């Protein structure tokens, strides 16, 4: 933790806000609406 | 060989325009996430610093 | 009059060894990791290993676990661009 690597932390979604959040809100619709026949789930990190 | 998804062209388009942006982007991890080092232990011997 | 041996085997595996306080696995990143004075500062190393002997040359196989991860953008059509990570040792160069 430090703000001399805090965005280079935060860039990569090694830390920070999660990834129901970081994203657009038309792409979570999307990603959502259509999830049992073309998952997209596994190329997002939300970190913990 | 490769294998495409016969998607309707309007969402097609519409994902390919979302997936652009600079804040869309994708990430991925190496599962072992690791970096390796190997030393050598000659025979009979048996301290290793 | 007998003498007893005891001895284990335990195959495909590795010894691990957590960099976290109380040995758990609270997360990914432990708390140790972002603990102020491993982070804001450099220190040396030092680790010494025994093993039982063998009559052929061998080699010890150490992993330090850290963080490797990349990001994948691509703004207009046909261009791919990337960043990769690793935190602990090396990221790509620098200047």
């Amino acid at each position: 933790a430090t703000p001399s690597m805090m965005p280079q932390w935060s860039y990569m979604h090694i830390s920070g806000q999660d990834a129901s959040e970081y994203l657009s809100p038309g792409l979570v619709q999307f990603a959502r609406a259509t999830e049992t026949y073309f998952s997209l789930n596994n190329k997002f990190r939300n970190p913990t | 060989y490769a294998t495409f998804f016969p998607m309707a062209h309007n969402t097609a388009s519409t994902l390919e325009a979302m997936l652009r942006n600079d804040t869309n982007d994708q990430s991925f991890n190496d599962y072992l996430s690791a970096a390796n080092m190997l030393y050598p232990i000659p025979a009979n011997a048996t301290n290793v610093p | 009059d007998s003498i007893t041996q005891k001895k284990f085997l335990c195959d495909r595996t590795l010894w691990r060894i957590p960099f976290s306080s109380n040995f758990m696995s609270m997360g990914a990143l432990t708390d140790l990791g972002q603990n102020l004075l491993y982070a804001n500062s450099a220190h040396a190393l030092d680790m010494t290993f025994e093993v039982d002997p063998m009559d052929e040359p061998t080699l010890l196989y150490v992993l330090f676990e850290v963080f490797d991860v990349v990001r994948v953008h691509q703004p207009h059509r046909g261009v791919i661009e990337t960043v990769y990570l690793r935190t602990p040792f090396s990221a790509g160069n620098a200047t």
